RNA sequence: CCGACUUACCAACCCGAUGCAAACUGCGAAUACCGGAGAAUGUUAUCACGGGAGACACACGGCGGGUGCUAACGUCCGUC
RNA sequence: UCCUCCUAAAGAGUAACGGAGGAGCACGAAGGUUGGCUAAUCCUGGUCGGACAUCAGGAGGUUAGUGCAAUGGCAUAAGCCAGCUUGACUGCGAGCGUGACGGCGCGAGCAGGUGCGAAAGCAGGUCAUAGUGAUCCGGUGGUUCUGAAUGGAAGGGCCAUC
RNA sequence: UGCCUGGCGGCCGUAGCGCGGUGGUCCCACCUGACCCCAUGCCGAACUCAGAAGUGAAACGCCGUAGCGCCGAUGGUAGUGUGGGGUCUCCCCAUGCGAGAGUAGGGAACUGCCAGGCAU
C-alpha cells in the first residue's frame, strides 16, 4: 500500500500539471496485473503443468488460474480443452505491493539490465512487458527450480494513448532507457 | 447411380389460416422453426407445432421488435 | 452400437420394473435410479438387473 | 476463352429464354456493338471474335468483355440409348437475350470501328448493329 | 479472496548493503537481504563504461608520436 | 453495467406478460430505492414506493440499506392492500434475490402480502 | 547478421463502375387456395350411411416446365 | 425401406435409369430446473512463442456454434459454464393435421406421487424433421381371471418384456 | 400549469451509427471502504454489503448535424388472369390488376399511467 500511499498524493501533482486537465477522472489510473506464465510444454508430463502452477503462484500469495487452450490447431498437438496457460490476476492494493517488489527490487536483479525499452504499449497505453527467467523475482530458491521460463507483466491500466500513459510509470522513474 | 433418393415433405405450412374461427386443442400452424411465433394463448409444441389454448378467431398479427409473426387467439 | 436393453427392478418389493439402454464399455458401473412405482405409489430406488 | 474455375453444383437446367436484357448503354468506353436476335452464345465464338477484332485494333486502345459463359450445357453420348441418366458437360453457353451488349472499345476512331466491328460481327450467330457513346 | 486456498503472507526486512531498509509482506519466511539496490544502482550513473570506442588517432598518439 | 439488469429482466417480465398477472417491479439502485405495482398492460402503475418521496424516508436513517429496503418493502403492501391489491407476482428485475430483495420481497409478506 | 534499389510482374483488404443463377435472397406482383358476412342463381345441383358393378394400358392441341439438340405423329409430370 | 434442399408453376400434394447429399447410432449427461455468461476473424504489444498455443487491451458484431447431412430456426438464446436432482414418471384426455386402411404425430386441462427455485412458474426426454419391422409361434417375471367330475395343477388370456 | 430527471410502456431503423457542445442543487453513473451478509472455477473485474470526502471525465438524455443507413412520390418498364391472333424456340392486340431498382422529396423520433426537484 505504500505506492499507492505515493500515487494519490504525489503523482496527480504531476499529472494534473502537464496535460491540462480538468478533473481526477482525466487523469489514468492503473487497472490489472496480469502474470501468465504459460507451459506449451506440459504434454510430456501433467507436473510440468502444476509445478509451473506452483512456480509463480509462490510469487505473488495467490493460488493462479490453469486456463485452457481455446480453440484447435493441429500442428502444435492441440485441442478444445488442454490446460496449457497459468494465469495469475492481481487488482487494488495486491497490485501496489507487488508492482514494489517488481520496481524496487525484481527490475536490476536480471542479468545483463539495461532497462526497459520505451514501445511497448500497444498504442493504447496498456502495458505489456516480458522477463526470461522467474529467479530475479528473489522469492525463490536458488537449486530448487526443475526448468527456467519466464512470465509476461501485463499492466493493463486505464491509460489512453501511447504519449499520455507512459507518464504514469515513468512517474514511479520505470527504467526505460 | 448418385441420385436415386427423395423423401416426401411431412405436408407442412399453415392448416387454419388467419381470419376464421378455431376450437381449443387443433393446430394453426405445423412448422418446422420458430417460424410463426409464440402469438397470444396459442403453445408452440415440442416439434414447434402452434396450436391454440381457448377459442373462437385467430388472427395474423405482426408485432414485436425484430418484425417476428406471431399468431393470435382471442374469443369469438 | 452396444447400447442393450437392461431391466430397472423395483426395491420397494412389488415386481415392477423398467427397461432401458446403457452402454457397458464407457459406463461398467450399476445404475441406481430413484424412479417413480405405480403399485406402491411412492418414489422408490431402482436396483438394476438383466433383461434376459 | 473463357469458363468459369468453380460452379456450386455440376450441372444446370435449361431454364427458357425470355425477357429484355439488363446491360442495355455502352457503361465503360466510347463505341460498342450491340445484340438484336435472341439466342445463346458458346465459349468459343466470343473468343475467336475477340481475336477477329484484336486483329483490327492491332493492340491500340482497350477492348472490354462483359459477357462471360457458365451455363453447363450437356450432351448425351452418341450411340446410347435416351435413358441411363443425363450426361456430362461438354462446352459452357452464356445466355443472350435482345439487346444485351457484348463488347466495348476506345480510343481507336469509329470509320475504323465500323468494319473493325463488322468481321467480329461476321462470326456470330444473332445478328448485331453499332451504338455510340451517349452522353447520359 | 477465498479464505483457505491462497498461501502466507508476513511482514519480512529487505535491507540492502548501501542501506535502504524496507519492509514487505511475503510467503518467503526467513529475512531476505539484497545485493542490488535501485537508489544507487549503475543504471543512471554506470551505463557509460561499456561503450570503450576511442579515437584511432588516440589509440595512436597514446603509444608512441613522430 | 446497464444492459445486464435489462438482458436478465427481459425473461421474466415477458413472461410476467405473457402470464397476466400483476406485476411487483424492483430496483435495486446504490443511493436509493424504487418499489411499484402495474396492471397487466404494463403502461398504467398504481402505487409508488420509493425513498425519493421524502416523507416516508424522513423517519428512516439510511435509504438504501437492509432495514430501509424492508422499511420501503412494508410502504408498498401498506399502500397496495388498502387500495385492494392481492393478486401479485414479483419481478426480481436482475439484482438477484440476496440482502436487500431478500428483506423487501418478505417485509411484505410480514406486512400482508399474497404471492 | 543487415539493407538502401525500382522493377511494362502479378495479387487478397477495400473502393467508383458491369452482368448471370434450380440448388443464396436486404424486395416482390397476378392468378390459384382455406374461412366467415351478402346479393341475385340452378332440376339438393353438397355430404351421410346401404345394394351393384366398370376402370387400375391413353393420345393429341395451348400454357408453366424436367430429360433430348428450346430434334421426333418421342418420353415423365401437375393443369385445361 | 426411411431423412434434407431443388425440379414443383408464391398454400398441401405431383413423376422418371433426372440434378446433389446423410441414416439403420449415441447421451447416466450430451436429461429436468435454478443462477450466470456471450461469438468467427484480422490489426497492435508481449517469456522461450513461430503466419496459427496461452496473456493483454482494441476493431468488428453472429460472417460462430448445435453429438452428425442439409433446410428452417435460434439472444428470453434452443449456443456455453456452476448447484441440486431423477418428469428419460403411472393412469388419462376435450380437440385436431395427415394416410385407403393397418397408421403416425402434436396435445391444453385432471388424478396420483416429485424435482428445481423465496416466488409465480417449468418439466409426460434431448432445437425439430432420419437412428428402422405386421402377424403367428415360443422363453422370462407377476398375476385366484379360467382350471372339461370336485380341490388343484398343465395349458390358454391379461398387462410389462424379448 | 411549464421545464428537467429517474423504473415501466405504445412503438420497429423518418425511431439506429457520424462528428462537434452539453447537464450534475435533487436523481443516475463514477466513486469511497470492506471481517461476520454473500462473493471469485485466480482476483471486490463481475457478485454482495456499509457509507457519501471528491468528480460529472467515461458512461447517460438534450439540442447542432444531410456523411450515411431508412422511408418515399407521380411517370415509364417486362411480367400477368381471361379472350382473339402472329413473322408461334418468342412477341404483338382489347381489358384490368401493374410491382422491384432508380428521380423529386420528407426525415436527427412521437406519445401515455407514474415519482422528485426548480420555477410560474
Ligand atoms: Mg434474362
Ligand atoms: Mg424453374
Ligand atoms: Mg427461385
Ligand atoms: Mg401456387
Ligand atoms: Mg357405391
Ligand atoms: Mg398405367
Ligand atoms: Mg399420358
Ligand atoms: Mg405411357
Ligand atoms: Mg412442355
Ligand atoms: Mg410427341
Ligand atoms: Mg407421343
Ligand atoms: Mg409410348
Ligand atoms: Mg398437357
Ligand atoms: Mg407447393
Ligand atoms: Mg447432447
Ligand atoms: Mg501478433
Ligand atoms: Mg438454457
Ligand atoms: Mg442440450
Ligand atoms: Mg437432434
Ligand atoms: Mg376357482
Ligand atoms: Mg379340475
Ligand atoms: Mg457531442
Ligand atoms: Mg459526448
Ligand atoms: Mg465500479
Ligand atoms: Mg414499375
Ligand atoms: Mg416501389
Ligand atoms: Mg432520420
Ligand atoms: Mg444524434
Ligand atoms: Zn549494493
Amino acid at each position: 500500500a505504500k505506492l499507492h500511499d505515493y500515487y494519490k498524493d504525489e503523482v496527480v501533482k504531476k499529472l494534473m500539471t502537464e496535460f491540462n486537465y480538468n478533473s481526477v477522472m482525466q487523469v489514468p489510473r492503473v487497472e490489472k496485473i496480469t502474470l501468465n506464465m504459460g507451459v506449451g510444454e506440459a504434454i510430456a508430463d501433467k507436473k510440468l503443468l502444476d509445478n509451473a502452477a506452483a512456480d509463480l503462484a509462490a510469487i505473488s500469495g495467490q493460488k493462479p488460474l490453469i486456463t485452457k487452450a481455446r480453440k484447435s490447431v493441429a500442428g502444435f498437438k492441440i485441442r478444445q480443452g488442454y490446460p496449457i496457460g497459468c494465469k495469475v490476476t492481481l487488482r487494488g492494493e495486491r497490485m501496489w505491493e507487488f508492482f514494489e517488489r517488481l520496481i524496487t527490487i525484481a527490475v536490476p536483479r536480471i542479468r545483463d539490465f539495461r532497462g526497459l525499452s520505451a514501445k511497448s504499449f500497444d498504442g493504447r497505453g496498456n502495458y505489456s512487458m516480458g522477463v526470461r527467467e522467474q529467479i530475479i523475482f528473489p522469492e525463490i530458491d536458488y537449486d530448487k527450480v526443475d526448468r527456467v521460463r519466464g512470465l509476461d507483466i501485463t499492466i493493463t491500466t486505464t491509460a489512453k494513448s501511447d504519449e499520455e500513459g507512459r507518464a504514469l510509470l515513468a512517474a514511479f522513474d520505470f527504467p526505460f532507457r | 447411380t448418385r441420385n436415386g433418393r427423395d423423401s416426401e415433405a411431412k405436408r407442412l405450412g399453415v392448416k387454419r389460416f388467419g381470419g376464421e374461427s378455431v376450437l381449443a386443442g387443433s393446430i394453426i400452424v405445423r412448422q418446422r422453426g420458430t417460424k410463426f411465433h409464440a402469438g397470444a394463448n396459442v403453445g408452440c409444441g415440442r416439434d414447434h407445432t402452434l396450436f391454440a389454448k381457448a377459442d373462437g378467431k385467430v388472427k395474423f398479427e405482426v408485432k414485436g421488435p425484430k418484425n417476428r409473426k406471431f399468431i393470435s387467439i382471442e374469443a369469438e | 452400437g452396444i447400447r442393450e436393453k437392461i431391466k430397472l427392478v423395483s426395491s420397494a418389493g412389488t415386481g415392477h420394473f423398467y427397461t432401458t439402454t446403457k452402454n457397458k464399455r464407457t459406463k461398467p458401473e450399476k445404475l441406481e435410479l430413484k424412479k417413480f412405482d405405480p403399485v406402491v405409489r411412492q418414489h422408490v430406488i431402482y436396483k438394476e438387473a438383466k433383461i434376459k | 476463352m473463357l469458363q468459369p474455375k468453380r460452379t456450386k453444383f455440376r450441372k444446370m437446367h435449361k431454364g427458357r429464354n425470355r425477357g429484355l436484357a439488363q446491360g442495355t448503354d455502352v457503361s465503360f468506353g466510347s463505341f460498342g456493338l450491340k445484340a438484336v436476335g435472341r439466342g445463346r452464345l458458346t465459349a468459343r465464338q466470343i473468343e475467336a471474335a475477340r481475336r477477329a477484332m484484336t486483329r483490327a485494333v492491332k493492340r491500340q486502345g482497350k477492348i472490354w468483355i462483359r459477357v462471360f459463359p457458365d451455363k453447363p450445357i450437356t450432351e448425351k453420348p452418341l450411340a446410347v440409348r435416351m435413358g441411363k441418366g443425363k450426361g456430362n458437360v461438354e462446352y459452357w453457353v452464356a445466355l443472350i437475350q435482345p439487346g444485351k451488349v457484348l463488347y466495348e472499345m476506345d480510343g481507336v476512331p469509329e470509320e475504323l470501328a465500323r468494319e473493325a466491328f463488322k468481321l467480329a460481327a461476321a462470326k456470330l450467330p444473332i445478328k448485331t448493329t453499332f451504338v455510340t457513346k451517349t452522353v447520359m | 479472496m477465498k479464505k483457505d486456498i491462497h498461501p502466507k503472507y508476513e511482514e519480512i526486512t529487505a535491507s540492502c548493503s548501501c542501506g535502504n531498509v524496507m519492509k514487505i509482506r511475503s510467503t518467503v519466511g526467513h529475512d531476505l537481504n539484497l545485493d542490488v539496490c535501485s537508489k544507487c544502482h549503475p543504471f543512471f550513473t554506470g551505463k557509460q563504461r561499456d561503450v570503450a570506442t576511442g579515437g584511432r588517432v588516440d589509440r595512436f598518439n597514446k603509444r608512441f608520436n613522430i | 453495467k446497464k444492459s445486464a439488469r435489462i438482458r436478465r429482466a427481459t425473461r421474466a417480465r415477458r413472461k410476467l406478460q405473457e402470464l397476466g398477472a400483476t406485476r411487483l417491479v424492483v430496483h435495486r439502485t446504490p443511493r436509493h430505492i424504487y418499489a411499484q405495482v402495474i396492471a397487466p398492460n404494463g403502461s398504467e402503475v398504481l402505487v409508488a414506493a420509493s425513498t425519493v418521496e421524502k416523507a416516508i424516508a424522513e423517519q428512516l436513517k439510511y435509504t438504501g440499506n437492509k432495514d430501509a429496503a424492508a422499511a420501503v418493502g412494508k410502504a408498498v403492501a401498506e399502500r397496495a392492500l388498502e387500495k385492494g391489491i392481492k393478486d401479485v407476482s414479483f419481478d426480481r428485475s436482475g439484482f438477484q434475490y440476496h440482502g436487500r430483495v431478500q428483506a423487501l420481497a418478505d417485509a411484505a409478506r410480514e406486512a400482508g402480502l399474497q404471492f
